[PDB]
C-alpha cells in the first residue's frame, strides 16, 4: 500500500543506526 | 509588496468587457475623484492567489465564482456584507453562488453558460444532435467550409459533450460536494471525449483549435458552428455574420450539460480600499447603468440585477442561454475544483492529440482530480526515487565504473534524474506547499519544477528521448571527485550521440530537436535536491539528505 | 613650511638621537648650521602628515620599508651621491633605498632581531620555540619567566609567523607581487597559533609591550627577550651578564626576522637639501660620525663599509647577521603600510583571544592584499556593465518588450557574467574568501573555478563565446514572460547559428556542438549571490544586482 | 581607475534615494 514510503522509513532507521 | 490606498485596481479577464467596466470607474472617477484602473492580465485566476498571497495584487478580482472558494479558503477574499436591501436587487441564486461556509465571499454579477453559435446563412437549421456533425461537415467541406470549429484547449467548452452522458466531476451528497466522489472517467465521461476524438481522427475538426482560431474562424464565415458564451456576440455582431444562439446538440439523446459560472468580483483580503470597492460595485457597477455599460462592450449573460434581467431575459439569445444552463451545471465553488480543471485540461489535450487513448487519460485524471490526501503522491514519488537509483545502476557504463565515481555522479545528479522521471511519470505536481520570509521563494522553485515539467509534456519527449536525458544527466564532468573525469565526458558523448542518432531518424522534420533537448537540462540542475526532499520525504526522513542514503544503497548491493 | 640655513631631523625614540645630536653639534662647529634633532612619537605617521603639506624635518630616519610609500606621496628628494662616495656603501644596502631606480635615502645601517638571553639564568638558551614552555615552567618555579618581548608591534612576532611559511608579498620575476600575499597560509596560522597558545598557556602576557619587556629582562625578571642592537645600550648598564644569539626554530624551521635599512631621506619641501647632504655624506656617514651615533644606541652592521669591517668582531653583530641572513629584506614598496597595519591588528585580536587565529589572518590577507587593490572588483564591476550592454544590442533583443527584456536579464545576467568572466580571464583562483554555510560557499567557488577551467578545455573561442550567450539570454526558463514561444524561436536562431558556425570551423569534431551546450546546466548552477558575494559586496552591499540591472537596462 | 566600481556605486546611491 505505502510500500516505497516504508522502504524509505526503513533505509532511514538503518543510516540511523550506523 | 502593497497595495496602493486612495484608488481602485481591477482585474478581469480579457474577453470580457473591460473597456465597459472602465467606463463605470470613469463615472466613479468623476463623483468620487478616485481613480479605477481596469487591467486584463494574462492567466489571472492564476496571476490572483500568487500575488495575493504575499499582500499584493488588485483591490477587485473579476472571475467565474468556482475559483472564489479557494481564493476564500485561502484567505485571499474578504467577506463582503451588503445590507439587506441592497442583496434584495440580486436573484437568490447568484447569491448562493458566491456563498462559501456561510459567507459571501464575492458579489455576482451574471450568469454565463456555453451555447451552440451558428451562421444562419451557412445553416439555417442547426443540428439537435452531435451525431449530425460528422455527415454535416463532409457536405459543407465540399463547399470550402466546415461544421464546427470551438477552442479545444480549454475543458470548460469540451465538458458539455463529455458530461452529456453521464461525465459529473463532484457528487452533489446530501447537501454538499463529495470530494470523494469524481465522475471524471465512468462511461459517460469516455463516451463523450471518445466522440469528440473521433471528430478529430476523422478530420472533421483539428485538436489544435483554440480560442482564437475558432472565433477567427466563425466571424469571417469558414465555419458554421462555434461553442462560446455570451461575451463573444459582440464580435460576431460587429463582423458580416449573420448569426443565431441556440441550444446546445444532444449526445447520445441526452442534453449537453454545460458548467454555468456566475461571473463575480471579489474584494482582495488585503485591500486598504474595501469601503470604495463595495461603493463602486454595489452602487456604480451592480445598476441598470453599469451593467448595461459593461454589457454593450461584451454580453454579460443573465444579469444578477433583477431589474435589468427582467429586460435582458426577452432576448432569444438570453433565452438560449438559461436553457443551456438549465440543462448543466451551476460549478461548485468548492476548492478542489481547480484541481479538477486541470486534472480534465491536459486529460482532453492529451486524448484530442492522439497521445493518449481515452480511457488512459481519464483514469490518470480521476486519480489527480480525486486526492484531498499527499499521501499517494508522496508514495509515487518515493518509488520514483527507488525507479531512480535502480535505473543509473544499470544504465550503459555506469556498473564498470568504481564506486566512488558511481557515488559522485548520483551525488549530484539524482534530483535531475527524479525530475526526469516525475515529468515521465506524471506526478500530480499541483497541490498545498504543506505551509516564514523566503517561502515566497520556495514557492518560485515550486513553479520552477511545475513549469520545467511542462516544458517536457510540450516537448513531447518520448521515452527512447527520456532514457538518452537521464544518461546524459547522469554521467556529468560537473561532478566533483571523479578519478577519470575524461572517462566520463566519452561516456557522456555516447549518450549525446545516441540522442543525436534516434531524433535525426525518428524526428527528421525537426532538425534542432536535439538542441532544444539539450536546452531543458539546464533548469534541471536548478531544482534543488532540497526541495524533493522538502516536499515528498520530510516526513520519512527528517532531516537526513537523499544522497547519503542513495550512497547506502549503491554501497550494500 | 620649512626654515632655510638649518637642519631639523626627525628620529625614532628607539635610536641614538643623542649620539646623532653630537654629529650635528661638529657640524654646527664646522659650518654654524644648526641642526636640531627630534624624536617624536609615531613619526612614520606622522612625518607623511606633515610632508603633505610642504611641512616637516629637513631629514627623516627611518627603516628603508616606508620611504617607497613615501616617494610615492612626492613627500622625499631623490639624493644623487657621486659614485666614488655610493663605493663607500655596501651595494645591497643601496638596494633597500632603490625606488623606481631612483636613490630616495642614504643607508645607513643593517637591524635584524635576535635572541637575547640571560647567561645567569640560562646559559644554554632553547634551540626551538618548542621548548619554551617547558622551560618557563621550569622557571616559573623560581619566580622567574622564560620569555618577554613585545607583542604589540608585528615587527617582533613576525620572524614566529614567517619560520614556517609566513610571508608578506612574494617576490616574483625580480619585483614583488602584491596579489601574492601569504599572512593567511597555512606557516603563518601555524606561527601566529603557537604565540597564541603561549598566551592561552599563561607562559606570556598578551599586554606585553616595548616598556614592560625590556624592563623585565634588564632588572633579570625574564631570560630571555627579543630585540634589535638598540636595545644592547640598556642592557650594558643594567646588572645582567647576556648574549645575543639565534632566534630559536619553529618547527624545525629558522625564524625569519624582517630586516630592516635604517635610512635617512630629504625631505621634498626641504629648502636645506644640499646642506643635509653634506651633513648626512661628510659628517653622519664616517667611521667618526658613527660611531657617536653608536657608542648611544648601537646600530647593527652599518652600511659604511670602513666602520662594518670593525664591527664585524663583535660577536653580537654576528649573531645580527646571522638571524639577518635567516630572514628576508623588507620590502620598500608602498603597500608595506598596508601589510603592517594588517597584521598590526591580526596578531593583537588573535593574542587577546577577541578573534580566533584562523578570522584574524583571514582578515589581514584581505587588507593586506585589498581586492589586489580592489582591481579585481574593479575588473568584475566593468564585465557586468559589459555584460548589460552585450545583452541590449544581441540580435532580436530590442524588440522585445521592456518587460521581457528585463525579465531575461532577471534570469540569465549570471549566466552571462560567468561567460564574460571566463572570457576574460577574471582571476577565480585568488579566492578572496571574503565572509560577510561555509563549505557550501567553498564548493560554489570550487564549481565556479571548475566551470571556467572547462570552458578553458573547451578552447571555447569568441564566436562560441558570442552563441552561447544569446542561447543563455533567450531562455523560455524566465518568468513573466509574453509571448514565450517568440523567445523559444530566437532561442533557435542562435542554437542553429551555433550549429552552422561549429560544422563549418570544428568539422573534425562533430560532437562539439551538444559538447557546448551542455556547459549551459552549470551556468545557471552558479548563484547570483555568490558573484555578490566575491565581487561586489562592498560596492552595492545587500541591494541585488538584478534590482540594478534592471535600472542600467530601463536607464537609457 | 575604479571607473566601473563608482559606476557601480552610483547606481546603488541612485537606487538607495528610490
Ligand atoms: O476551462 C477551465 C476553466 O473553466 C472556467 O473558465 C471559463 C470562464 O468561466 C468563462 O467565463 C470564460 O472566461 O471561459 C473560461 C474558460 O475558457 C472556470 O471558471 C475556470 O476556473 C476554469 O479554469
Ligand atoms: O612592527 C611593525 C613595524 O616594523 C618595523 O619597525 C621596526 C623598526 O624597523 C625598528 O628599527 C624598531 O624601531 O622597531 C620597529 C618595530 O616597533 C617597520 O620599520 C615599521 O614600518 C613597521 O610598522
Amino acid at each position: 500500500d505505502y510500500k516505497f514510503s516504508t522502504l524509505l522509513m526503513m533505509l532511514k532507521d538503518m543510516h540511523d543506526s550506523k | 509588496g502593497k497595495i496602493e490606498e486612495g484608488k481602485l485596481v481591477i482585474w478581469i479577464n480579457g474577453d470580457k468587457g473591460y473597456n465597459g467596466l472602465a467606463e463605470v470607474g470613469k463615472k466613479f472617477e468623476k463623483d468620487t475623484g478616485i481613480k479605477v484602473t481596469v487591467e486584463h492580465p494574462d492567466k489571472l485566476e492564476e496571476k490572483f492567489p500568487q500575488v495575493a498571497a504575499t499582500g499584493d495584487g488588485p483591490d477587485i478580482i473579476f472571475w467565474a465564482h468556482d475559483r472564489f472558494g479557494g481564493y476564500a479558503q485561502s484567505g485571499l477574499l474578504a467577506e463582503i456584507t451588503p445590507a439587506a436591501a441592497f442583496q434584495d436587487k440580486l436573484y437568490p441564486f447568484t447569491w448562493d453562488a458566491v456563498r462559501y461556509n456561510g459567507k459571501l465571499i464575492a458579489y455576482p454579477i451574471a450568469v454565463e453558460a456555453l451555447s451552440l453559435i451558428y451562421n444562419k446563412d451557412l445553416l439555417p437549421n442547426p443540428p439537435k444532435t452531435w451525431e449530425e456533425i460528422p455527415a454535416l461537415d463532409k457536405e459543407l467541406k465540399a463547399k470550402g467550409k466546415s461544421a464546427l470549429m470551438f477552442n479545444l484547449q480549454e475543458p470548460y467548452f469540451t465538458w458539455p459533450l463529455i458530461a452529456a452522458d453521464g461525465g459529473y466531476a463532484f457528487k452533489y451528497a446530501a447537501g454538499k460536494y463529495d470530494i470523494k466522489d469524481v465522475g471524471v472517467d465512468n462511461a459517460g465521461a469516455k463516451a463523450g471525449l471518445t466522440f469528440l476524438v473521433d471528430l478529430i481522427k476523422n478530420k472533421h475538426m483539428n485538436a489544435d483549435t483554440d480560442y482564437s482560431i475558432a472565433e477567427a474562424a466563425f466571424n469571417k464565415g469558414e465555419t458554421a458552428m462555434t461553442i462560446n458564451g455570451p461575451w463573444a456576440w459582440s464580435n460576431i455582431d460587429t463582423s458580416a455574420v449573420n448569426y443565431g444562439v441556440t441550444v446546445l446538440p444532444t449526445f447520445k439523446g441526452q442534453p449537453s450539460k454545460p458548467f454555468v459560472g456566475v461571473l463575480s468580483a471579489g474584494i482582495n483580503a488585503a485591500s486598504p480600499n474595501k469601503e470604495l470597492a463595495k461603493e463602486f460595485l454595489e452602487n456604480y457597477l451592480l445598476t441598470d447603468e453599469g451593467l448595461e455599460a459593461v454589457n454593450k462592450d461584451k454580453p454579460l449573460g443573465a444579469v444578477a440585477l433583477k431589474s435589468y434581467e427582467e429586460e435582458l431575459a426577452k432576448d432569444p439569445r438570453i433565452a438560449a442561454t438559461m436553457e443551456n444552463a438549465q440543462k448543466g451545471e451551476i460549478m461548485p465553488n468548492i476548492p478542489q475544483m481547480s484541481a479538477f480543471w486541470y486534472a480534465v485540461r491536459t486529460a482532453v489535450i492529451n486524448a484530442a492529440s492522439g497521445r493518449q487513448t481515452v480511457d488512459a487519460a481519464l483514469a490518470a485524471a480521476q486519480t489527480n482530480a480525486a486526492a484531498e490526501f499527499i499521501d499517494n503522491v508522496c508514495e509515487l514519488a518515493a518509488r520514483l526515487l527507488f525507479s531512480t537509483v535502480e535505473w543509473a545502476r544499470h544504465a550503459p557504463f555506469f556498473p564498470e565504473l568504481p564506486v566512488a565515481d558511481q557515488v559522485a555522479l548520483l551525488r549530484l545528479s539524482w534530483s535531475e534524474l527524479f525530475v526526469l522521471n516525475a515529468a515521465q511519470a506524471a506526478l500530480p505536481l499541483h497541490t498545498a506547499p504543506l505551509l516564514a520570509e523566503r517561502a515566497v521563494a520556495f514557492m518560485d522553485q515550486v513553479r520552477a519544477f511545475q513549469e520545467q515539467v511542462d516544458k517536457l509534456g510540450r516537448l513531447q519527449v518520448d521515452s527512447a528521448e527520456y532514457g538518452c536525458l537521464k544518461a546524459i544527466a547522469l554521467f556529468t564532468p560537473d561532478a566533483c571527485g571523479l578519478s577519470d573525469p575524461a572517462h566520463v565526458e566519452s561516456l557522456q558523448e555516447k549518450a549525446q550521440v545516441a540522442l543525436t542518432e534516434y531524433v535525426r531518424a525518428q524526428y527528421p522534420s525537426q532538425p534542432q530537436r536535439f538542441g532544444r533537448l539539450l536546452l531543458r537540462l539546464p533548469a534541471l540542475r536548478a531544482v534543488p535536491a532540497s526541495l524533493i526532499s522538502q516536499l515528498f520525504f520530510m516526513r520519512l526522513v527528517g532531516k537526513t539528505p537523499i544522497e547519503t542514503l542513495i550512497r547506502d544503497m549503491l554501497l550494500s548491493g
